[PDB]
């Protein structure tokens, strides 16, 4: 009876035809795992780089709205130049319409008033010959008339006759009046002294007054234009900063915002029974006494580790991950007793003050066959002043390549081990592994960016304080500004307020300085009268004392009777004539003379006016003209960098969005592949289970067949 | 024997009926889905056509916007026109007033010239109306006059000459007054100019002022508008919290999910045990929990093996986790009874200070009872933390004692503490839309933050318009101010210029009453000189007119003087009237310029009014159309989130459906083989 051998080496056959099928599955099912880990990892960037396509596309999209309000404002300052450009060129334009339609008139007016002149040029060969003439004849007349009455005055005179003289009795009126006239004479030298000193004074003032007349108002004009440039610049300056600062700030926000989110993400894979305990920790930390940092956090962010191994770290890092050291051991006591109505879970506490049983441990590294055996503690970046805690958790956790050379080393020297590809054994004799997805302690992985997040708040929070000093200067900037602007414009009305006060001065004392020099020419005038007369008297009174001093006859006084009569008949009909002829010669020439002059009067004042204007308008269309010019240039600068910007902006709009397209369509195409290869992966998973069961029932029936 | 057969038989039966009618709700499902699929692409069609039109519209509308926003500066160059043109007419309109008074002085003062002029020509013309034996009888007439009166004509003689003399002066007066008056009407015109200028100054001062008044109005309006914000913005962080706080509900719920995929990791061990020989399973149903004390203690320190799985050998450990590679099924942690030799002796009693024990509270049976011993070690528990710090730190041996409520120490010395209140909860179908609501939510927040950011900067853009504004006050007070001195400097000119003409007038006063005395004096020497000339007819039978050559030639000369100054003042009279002109054709030029530029103005406002029209018309055909497709877009998006809810569904039922397949195609796998084994066992059997 051997056919029951026969059968069992049958199924021994099949049973070896079914692990060579599963072997087969296996390679096909390794080749597909590793599409699918292609593609999981593809998946994952594509998520990470929709997730920033995202978060760029609402932060930038932000920035680029106010970029875009910022060209629209440029474009409306550009606009708002071109129209003042427009409007100084309008005004330029009625500027030079005026010009010459004001300058065709002051050409004509200015040709009629040289006709005129012209005309009063040979008017005065004239008027100067009909004056030369006329002077002559009222010289004569005053010397005739005046002299004909002087004449008939002294016939009168000499016809009196006493034999028996009063002439002792006019030189008594020759020297008394005379001697009064001295007296008048004493009045003229009290007068004109009086006129010199009088004109001395008024010199003096007048040089006092040109010399406040006269530089230190233009230099404080100057300073203050300067000041209000400065002011302006500062202005433009503070307005960009507060741009920055508002752009600073939004980033921030939507980092913070990104930050919550990543923390949460964080948050949603450990434990509840440890979160809360987090939770707790942190706002009993907050709000008992923590001053001096006792709180060093959980063990990731105290320790980093070389990548290459990280997972092995986790998986033996597990809870340990959430390891708190705290200075003090009685700190650690009152925070627990402190959760009071504890509602939160697990959370332990390591103390620094009392931190022992931390044994010494030698590695047997030293010796041969341990390149396979790498030292944990050799991959790891952490503060030296714990080391002792870290070796506690990382120290004497081993790395092998084989899990039986593992175990044979646990027997031999009692470490925990595992591998590289996360096999994990006990040193006190228990076994632990098993697969391990792409998820892991993503806390580690978090801990970075929950870093990069605090760096981003705190460079928030120095570019706030920044913006803050910037602004507080700004304003001390703008006060400064204002201050030196007001003391400007308080020491110019002072200081005009004092020219005007002088120049008030100046005029009235002028006025009574022209009247006190008339004064004075009358008074030389009457001087000059006195002196004649008393020449006069000397001549006639005293020669008539003198020659009587030497009759009761006028045989010759007769004669020179006779002779003046019939000169001051002579005289007479010679004043007629001339009168005549003067008067004449007047109709004829200075009425028209006093006419021109009239004219040429409100024509004199037209054209000063005229001439102001066209000065006035000379001086604003040259300074019109330079700052046209200006603002011409300003506008194409900005046109051009605005355009610059459109350009810019627009640009990476598109390529986001096209960015965003692609993103989707990739992340759709892997999505279905992804499902797939999971169906196809189900297919052979279940494929293989049920190959398993099949060789397990043969195996069963083997060993029951090989029973007998 | 056959029994099994019959069972199995009705079993397949009945596997076959349930599958057949899997099968039947497997096609049902799947048509549905294809229906609801073909819905979505509709709908999808029909989100991306109203997504177009709402992007063209939107595009229409922001061209509008610009538009007008451009005509905003349109606007503002066109007002500043007209205001320029406003002051432009009330200047032509102070002009005119000025030179109409001045023109209707001119004209009278012409007229009272031309009456003047007429009357000296009459005067002249009624003015202008002697012999050989006669000279010889005046020749005596004469010796006798001056023989009579020679005192008298020298006392006539030295009245002419202090009359012209008193003349001289009062010209002089004269053209002094007349110098005042003059420098007066200058200083009166300059002050008319100032202040017309004041005036303009004065309205322009009380036009910043206003609108000074109504910026902190509105700057008021927008802080106030900040602060609520602000507040809205507190309530709604208020309320994300609160909605975060349901987000981690959710999460717990999540944490749910997880607790049920570590309960999936065990029956796929216990598919392993049976596929592997004597595999015990996990421990939490191989400890004792009764009596309510220290119960979830033990647990708390056994927690890494209290998750773990008990194993034959090592070797099947290692073979269970190749299996777990090759199947993808997870990872545990095992202990193989092949090990376990390693620290089994430890059964020792020592003192326990009358303290319970940890093996003295657990059920069990030979090795599950080494595996407990094992794993626990030294494990003590204790009443309070109290007397567990009495009882740990008082002595010098180190271990892993634990509390009665969870307070730990680690035998390397880690005190720890923790407890927990859990709240079962459920509820992810209600979260689901609880999850949906937090997201409305927060995006509403999103948005209302977007728009304060926005107030803000517009808030920040109408404080440097304030800022400005107000230095342009500053600026106008001070113009204002110097204006002020300039009306006071020529305000106390004007005064001291009217003193003086008085003071002038008060002596020209005494001057005029001076000559009037002259003139009596002249006139009784005139009636003196006219007795004499009568006493003097008794002998004759005219000397006025012969000397006519000296006293009517005289008068003569002046009158053709007084004529030539009437003539001077005519001609300035006619050069008035030429400046009256010439200020009438100006105006003339500012009225033809001024009707251009009203032509101008209505022509622009014209333009300006048929541009906002079309930008209003426009711009309310644009909100017609977008609320219509905005209705439009929402009913979509209604039915999209009602086709969505209803795919869900699908493919919830299509999973239920999938794992109900699934479950019949692994009994009949497991029944079907199961038959098939035993029909071969039958047979063999036969064999015999």
């Amino acid at each position: 009876d051997r056919e029951l051998n026969e059968v069992i080496n049958q199924m021994e056959r099949l049973d070896g035809d079914y692990n060579n099928t599963v072997y087969s599955s296996e390679q096909y099912i390794q080749e597909l795992d590793k599409r699918e880990d292609m593609i999981d990892q593809v998946s994952k960037k594509l998520s990470s780089i929709e997730a920033s396509l995202k978060i760029k596309n609402a932060t930038d999209l932000q920035q680029a709205k106010l970029r875009e309000s910022e060209i629209s404002q440029k474009l409306t300052n550009v606009n708002v130049k071109i129209k003042d450009v427009q409007q100084q060129i309008e005004s330029n334009e009625e500027q030079r319409n005026l010009d010459s339609a004001t300058l065709k008139e002051i050409k004509s007016i200015i040709e009629q008033r040289k006709q005129k002149l012209s005309k009063i040029l040979p008017r005065y060969q004239e008027l100067t010959k009909e004056e030369a003439m006329y002077k002559l004849q009222l010289a004569s007349l005053q010397q005739k008339q005046r002299d004909l009455i002087l004449k008939k005055g002294e016939y009168a005179r000499f016809k009196s006759k006493d034999e028996r003289w009063i002439h002792s009795e006019i030189e008594e009126l020759k020297s008394s009046i005379q001697n009064l006239n001295e007296l008048e004479s004493q009045l003229q030298m009290d007068r004109t002294s009086l006129r010199k000193q009088y004109s001395a004074i008024d010199e003096e003032i007048e040089e006092l007054i040109d010399s406040i007349n006269g530089g230190q108002l233009e230099d404080f004009d100057s300073e203050l234009i300067h000041l209000k440039q400065k002011l302006s610049e500062s202005l433009d300056t503070r307005k960009e900063l507060w741009r920055k600062e508002q752009k600073l700030q939004t980033v921030l926000e939507t980092l913070l915002s990104d930050v919550n989110q990543n923390q949460r993400n964080v948050n949603e894979t450990m434990s509840r029974s440890l979160a809360n305990g987090i939770i707790n920790v942190k706002e009993i930390t907050e709000k008992l006494k923590i001053s001096p940092e006792s709180v060093f956090g959980t063990l990731g962010e105290l320790i980093k580790v070389n990548d290459k191994y990280k997972t092995c770290a986790e998986v033996i890092g597990g809870n340990s991950l959430f390891h708190i050291v705290v200075d003090t051991e009685e700190t650690a006591t009152l925070i627990m007793n402190e959760l009071y109505r504890m509602k939160g879970g697990r959370v332990t506490f390591i103390p620094l003050n009392r931190l022992s049983l931390d044994s010494d441990v030698k590695f047997p590294s030293n010796t041969t066959t341990q390149i396979q055996f790498t030292p944990l503690i050799k991959k790891i970046k952490y503060e030296p002043r714990f080391e002792k805690a870290v070796k506690h958790v990382f120290g004497k956790t081993i790395v092998v390549k084989d899990l039986g050379q593992g175990l044979k080393l646990a027997k031999k020297h009692k470490l925990n081990a595992i591998t590289l590809d996360g096999d994990r054994a006990d040193k006190r004799g228990v076994l632990t592994g098993g697969y391990l997805d792409q998820h892991k302690r993503t806390r580690l992985e978090s801990l970075k960016n929950l870093n990069e997040s605090r760096s981003q708040h705190k460079k928030i929070l120095e570019e706030l304080d920044f913006v803050r000093n910037e602004l507080n200067d700004i304003d001390t900037k703008i006060d400064q500004v204002n201050g030196n602007i007001r003391k400007v414009s308080n020491d110019r009305e002072s200081v005009l307020t004092n020219i005007e006060v002088y120049r008030t001065s100046l005029n009235t004392k002028k006025n009574e300085k022209l009247i006190l020099e008339e004064s004075l020419n009358a008074i030389i005038l009457k001087l000059e009268k006195l002196n004649t007369n008393r020449t006069f008297a000397q001549e006639k009174l005293n020669t008539f004392e003198n020659d009587l001093l030497q009759s009761e006859l006028s045989k010759e006084e007769k004669e020179r009777l006779e002779s003046l009569t019939k000169e001051i008949s002579a005289a007479h009909n010679k004043l007629n004539i001339t009168s005549d002829a003067l008067e004449g010669i007047t109709t004829t020439i200075d009425s028209l003379n006093a006419e021109l002059e009239s004219k040429l009067i409100p024509q004199e004042n037209d054209l000063e006016s005229k001439m102001s204007e066209v000065g006035d308008a000379f001086i604003f269309g040259l300074q019109d003209e330079l700052k046209e010019l200006q603002l011409e240039k300003e506008s194409v600068e900005k046109q051009h960098e605005n355009a610059v910007l459109e350009l810019g902006t627009v640009q990476r709009e598109i390529e986001s969005l096209i960015a965003e397209e692609t993103n989707n369509k990739k992340l759709l195409e892997k999505a279905n592949n992804q499902q797939r290869l999971l169906l196809k992966k189900l297919d052979n998973f279940q494929k293989s289970v049920e190959k398993t069961m099949i060789k397990k029932t043969t195996l069963v029936t083997r060993r029951e067949e090989l029973q007998q | 024997q056959q029994k099994e057969e019959l069972t199995d038989k009705l079993s397949a039966l009945n596997s076959e009926i349930s599958s057949l009618k899997g099968k039947i709700n497997n096609e049902m499902k799947s048509l549905q889905r294809s229906k609801s699929s073909f819905v979505k692409e509709s709908a999808v069609i029909s989100k991306q056509k109203s997504k177009l039109d709402y992007i063209f519209k939107d595009k229409e509308k922001l061209v509008s916007d610009l538009r007008l926003i451009k005509v905003p500066q349109q606007a503002a160059g066109k007002r500043i026109s007209h205001i320029e043109k406003r002051i432009e007419s009330l200047q032509k309109d102070l002009q005119r007033q000025k030179t109409y008074v001045e023109r209707f002085e001119t004209q009278l003062k012409v007229v009272t010239r031309s009456k003047e002029a007429f009357e000296e020509e009459i005067k002249q013309s009624a003015r202008n109306y002697l012999n050989e034996n006669d000279l010889k009888t005046y020749n005596c007439l004469h010796e006798k006059y001056l023989t009579e009166g020679g005192s008298i004509l020298e006392e006539k003689i030295a009245v002419l000459n202090n009359d012209k003399r008193e003349i001289q002066e009062e010209l002089e007066r004269f053209n002094k007054r007349a110098d005042i008056s003059k420098r007066r009407i200058t200083e009166e015109l300059s002050i008319t100019g100032e202040k017309l200028d004041t005036q303009l100054n004065d309205l322009r001062v009380s036009l910043n002022e206003k609108n000074a008044l109504h910026t902190e109005r509105l700057h008021e309006l927008k802080k106030l508008q900040s602060d609520i914000e602000s507040a809205n913005n507190q309530e709604y962080d208020l309320n994300f919290k609160l909605r975060e706080t349901l987000v981690k509900i959710d999460d717990l719920s999540a944490n749910q999910r997880e607790t049920m995929k570590e309960r999936k990791l065990r029956e796929n061990i216990a598919m392993l045990k049976r596929f592997f020989p004597g595999v015990k399973g996990l421990v939490h149903d191989l400890c004792h929990p009764k009596k309510e004390k220290y119960g979830l203690a033990v647990s708390t320190i056994l927690g890494k093996n209290f998750d773990s799985v008990i194993v034959e050998n090592l070797t099947v450990a290692q073979e269970c986790i190749a299996f777990l590679k090759k199947q993808r099924a997870g990872t545990a942690s095992f202990i193989p009874l092949d090990t376990i030799e390693t620290e089994l002796p430890t059964l020792s009693l020592p003192d326990s200070q009358d303290y319970i024990l940890s093996i003295n509270a657990i059920d069990y049976e030979p090795e599950y009872e080494k595996a407990m011993q094992y794993v626990c070690g030294d494990s003590i528990i204790c009443n309070t933390l109290n007397i567990a710090k009495d009882l740990k730190w008082k002595k010098g041996i180190r271990g892993k004692l634990v509390t009665i409520e969870g307070a730990l120490i680690h035998k390397a010395g880690l005190m720890t503490g923790g407890i927990s209140g859990d709240a079962n909860n459920r509820w992810d179908k209600e979260e689901y839309q609880s999850l949906m609501s937090l997201k409305d939510k927060l995006l509403i927040q999103i948005d209302e933050l977007s728009n304060g950011q926005r107030s803000n900067s517009i808030r920040a853009r109408e404080v440097e318009n304030s800022v400005s504004l107000l230095n342009s006050d500053i600026a106008n007070l001070r113009t204002q101010v110097t204006q002020q001195k300039r009306s006071l400097d020529e305000n106390r000119l004007e005064i001291k210029y009217h003193n003086d003409l008085i003071e002038k007038e008060i002596q020209p006063k005494i001057t005029e009453l001076k000559k009037k005395l002259d003139d009596l004096e002249n006139t009784k020497d005139n009636l003196v000189k006219e007795k004499e000339a009568l006493q003097n007819n008794i002998f004759k039978e005219g000397f006025t007119i012969k000397e006519y050559e000296n006293h009517s030639g005289e008068l003569m000369r002046q009158q053709s003087k007084e004529l030539q100054q009437l003539q001077k003042q005519i001609l300035t009279v006619e050069n008035k009237l030429q400046f009256e002109t010439d200020r009438l054709s100006t105006t003339q030029r500012r009225y033809e310029k001024a009707q251009k530029d009203l032509e101008n103005a209505q022509v622009e406002m014209k333009s300006l009014e048929e541009q906002e029209y079309a930008i209003e018309m426009k711009i309310g055909s644009i909100e017609s159309k977008l609320e219509e497709h905005k209705n439009h877009l929402d009913e979509l998006q209604k039915k999209f989130v009602t086709k969505q809810s209803e795919l869900n569904s699908s493919e919830d039922i299509l999973e239920d459906m999938n794992s109900n397949l699934q479950v019949l195609k692994r009994e009949r796998d497991g029944i079907k083989e199961d038959i098939e084994k035993f029909d071969l066992e039958r047979v063999t059997a036969l064999k015999n």
